[PDB]
RNA sequence: AGGUUUGGCACCUCGAUGUCGGCUCGUCGCAUCCUGGGGCUGAAGAAGGUCCCAAGGGUUGGGCUGUUCGCCCAUUAAAGCGG
RNA sequence: GUUGGCUUAGAAGCAGCCACCCUUCAAAGAGUGCGUAAUAGCUCACUGGUCGAGUGACGAUGCGCCGAAAAUGAUCGGGGCU
């Protein structure tokens, strides 16, 4: 949300609780030094389905979009998270997380809805009006239903990232033994 | 904890160093309190206040009050409590201002009870506690309720007025 | 658990966790904090367990599996080789490493099934939640 | 309730498994017959808020 | 956890630290066999079960075996475990 | 509705596997614990009242607590130390 002071010194940074990162559209790059605690207040409003502006000390408002984030083993706390930029209309593929809405009446059959894979990387147009969300209807799927990626609604024509075919979201049958 | 203390017309509490006394109608009890914390008549009503905001302390803010609140009830209408005999024959009587039960022991036992304590058997297994003291008239019914503790199964032995018991039914 | 054919020995060293992830493959997700070797049973009696606290559904994970080989004494000594090929597999897991994870059941309901299996464990451990994305 | 519901549907026993195994189900009129004694019975404001009253449970029973 | 088992190891001792079992003489620990005080009980009473506190004292004579052990006979409040 | 259906000698919120919708309403889960051979019987979930200012739940960390029994007489070197 909001950043002052971006030096290149690593010692000034966990006397207060701050985060060593970056930004960089690629017309330049430069030092970041920001607030750790209003920033897990922050990410975890908006991670990738959407950016943020950002106001360093110096007067310079530039919008950006959460990129990647390396996070610490042994805490919860990150130590990183690298940032991007934002072209209208061409801006980079966005990752966006299958939501899954409605019960489905294979459920109510002894099955679990079960997503396989989350977060897809799609791409455009407006990163104004990024897909910050999925929304896939399941209630139409009973049991061994394998919904794939040709299946899932994209507005504004943003061209899936995978293959059509590949499973996102597949019920899985009720638990079944025979032999003793 | 409670702040505010009801004192009746009758009472004189004098609050210096360690040494807080009632005087009234029932005679005079003297419980020591605490000399870190602060405790002295504000107008008519009692009133103590509390140094500090520290967790020792507090502690002895919820326990001072009553204290005197005992005092006060102390001093004014006394106290009693109502002991009930259950079982088969049991009996309790009176020689001089002793107690003198008997329940299901080959020997008979009795108590002396401890001064400014009086007991009252106003009916044969109906026994009466008397006395200002709230601590000392506690353990002299609790000594009294030591003789026979009523048992898991038929409830025999001494009991408070009308407290209810569990029981087992083992057979 | 014990697995097919191998180069079949091994010593040891210590580092901390490199390919267990935060989370993967389900809501939540159990994590070791401390190094430490876990055997063919272990997880195999975890695994046990936190189904057996389940309607035995078939949302649970495994990250963790057994590869190094163990050994023993025949009977005692030093006399001659070194020896015990099968004694017990084990399966090294460094801190933050990620082991089991569950899918579909709720907050308090991984949480119980993850505590029965927080015991049977050699070692410490915490579940969680995600937050950091990575799939590449 | 189902004694007058299984009877008069033809069901020998009822939903064992109701979510998985089905059973069947039954035309509306199995409303007028069961609404005659809970008149007292059934809490309900006057006249029409007994309609969809009496019966919601043949839904709920697995037939 | 302990350090009584079988071991591992090779550290003092091969110009010598006598090895099993018994008998005699004791003393110590408590993870208590009895006795003393307790909680729980699927403890009605009686008789028990399990856990807790407790080391003051006490803990039988015999048959077989070199045996320690163990099995048996007749007892006992009990016929404790180790150093 | 009501003892929801299945099963059992019966199981009616609570042996138990399946499910967990509807009616009334200022509001009450086919239901959490106790209870019975089975319902009853007693509190909670939630609503209304009476009274006052905070109160309840997960993790992080500093320093402590329990867990903590072995053999001649004990002890941090000792005296002693808040
Ligand atoms: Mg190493
Ligand atoms: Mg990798
Ligand atoms: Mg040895
Ligand atoms: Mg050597
Ligand atoms: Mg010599
Ligand atoms: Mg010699
Ligand atoms: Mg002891
Ligand atoms: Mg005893
Ligand atoms: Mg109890
Ligand atoms: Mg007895
Ligand atoms: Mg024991
Ligand atoms: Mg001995
Ligand atoms: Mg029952
Ligand atoms: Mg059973
Ligand atoms: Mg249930
Ligand atoms: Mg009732
Ligand atoms: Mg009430």
């Amino acid at each position: 949300m909001e950043l002052t002071a971006k030096p290149r010194t690593p010692k000034q940074k966990l006397d207060e609780s701050m985060i060593a990162a970056v930004a960089y559209n690629k017309e330049n790059n430069v030092s970041f030094a920001l607030d750790r605690k209003a920033f897990d207040r922050a990410f975890r409003q908006q991670s990738t389905t959407g950016l943020f502006d950002i106001t360093v000390e110096g007067g310079e408002t530039f919008p950006a979009l959460v990129k990647a984030v390396q996070m610490d083993k042994r805490k919860r706390a990150p130590i990183h998270v690298d940032f991007y930029m934002v072209t209208y209309g061409e801006p980079v593929e966005v990752s966006v997380p299958v939501h899954t809405t409605g019960r489905s009446q294979g459920e109510v059959q002894g099955g679990l809805v079960d997503i396989v894979v989350h977060n897809l990387q799609i791409v455009a147009p407006g990163p104004r009006r990024i897909p910050q969300e999925l929304v896939v209807d399941v209630t139409k799927m009973n049991i061994g239903d394998h919904i794939t990626a040709g299946d899932i609604k994209l507005p504004e024509g943003c061209t899936l990232a995978a293959d059509p075919e590949l499973t996102v979201v597949s019920v899985l049958p009720p638990r079944l033994t025979a032999e003793e | 904890g409670k702040q505010p203390i009801a004192v009746p017309s009758g009472v004189t509490v004098n609050a210096q160093d360690g040494v807080f006394k009632v005087k009234g109608p029932k005679g005079e009890l003297t419980v020591p309190y605490n000399t870190e914390l602060t405790v002295r008549q504000d107008g008519d009503q009692l009133l103590v206040e509390r140094p500090s905001d520290a967790q020792k302390h507090r502690a002895l803010h919820g326990l001072t009050r009553t204290l005197v609140a005992n005092a006060v009830k102390g001093v004014s209408d006394g106290y009693t409590i109502n002991l009930e005999l259950r079982g088969v024959g049991f009996r309790a009587k009176l020689t001089g201002k002793a107690l003198e039960m008997n329940i299901g022991y080959s020997h008979p036992v009795i108590i002396e009870p401890p001064a400014g304590v009086t007991f009252a058997v106003p009916e044969p297994t109906r026994i009466d506690v008397s006395g200002i003291d709230k601590q000392l008239v506690g353990q002299v019914a609790a000594n009294v309720r030591k003789v026979r503790k009523p048992d898991a199964y038929h409830g025999k032995g001494v009991r408070f007025v009308g407290e209810q018991i569990a029981l087992k039914a083992g057979k | 658990k014990r697995t097919k054919f191998r180069k079949q020995f091994r010593g040891r060293m210590t580092g901390d966790a490199k390919g267990g992830d935060y989370v993967a493959f389900g809501d939540y997700g159990l994590i070791a904090m401390e190094p430490a070797w876990i055997k063919s049973n272990q997880i195999e009696a975890c695994r046990i367990v936190m189904s057996r606290h389940f309607r035995r559904g078939g949302k649970i994970y495994i990250r963790i599996f057994p590869d190094k080989p163990v050994t023993k004494k025949p009977a005692e000594t030093r006399m001659g080789k070194g020896k015990g090929a099968v004694e017990y597999w084990v399966s090294v897991v460094k801190p933050g490493r990620v082991m089991f994870e569950v899918a579909g059941v709720t907050e308090e309901q991984a949480k119980e099934a993850f505590r029965l299996a927080g015991h049977k464990l050699p070692i410490q451990t915490k579940m969680v939640k995600r937050e950091v994305y990575d799939e590449a | 309730m189902s004694y007058l519901i299984r009877k008069a549907a033809g069901i020998g026993k009822g939903s064992s498994t109701p979510n998985k195994a089905k059973v069947g189900k039954l035309n509306w009129d199995q409303v007028l017959e069961i609404a005659k004694t809970k008149m007292p019975d059934l809490n309900a404001g006057s006249v029409e808020a007994a309609a969809n009253t009496v019966a919601g449970t043949a839904r709920s029973m697995g037939v």
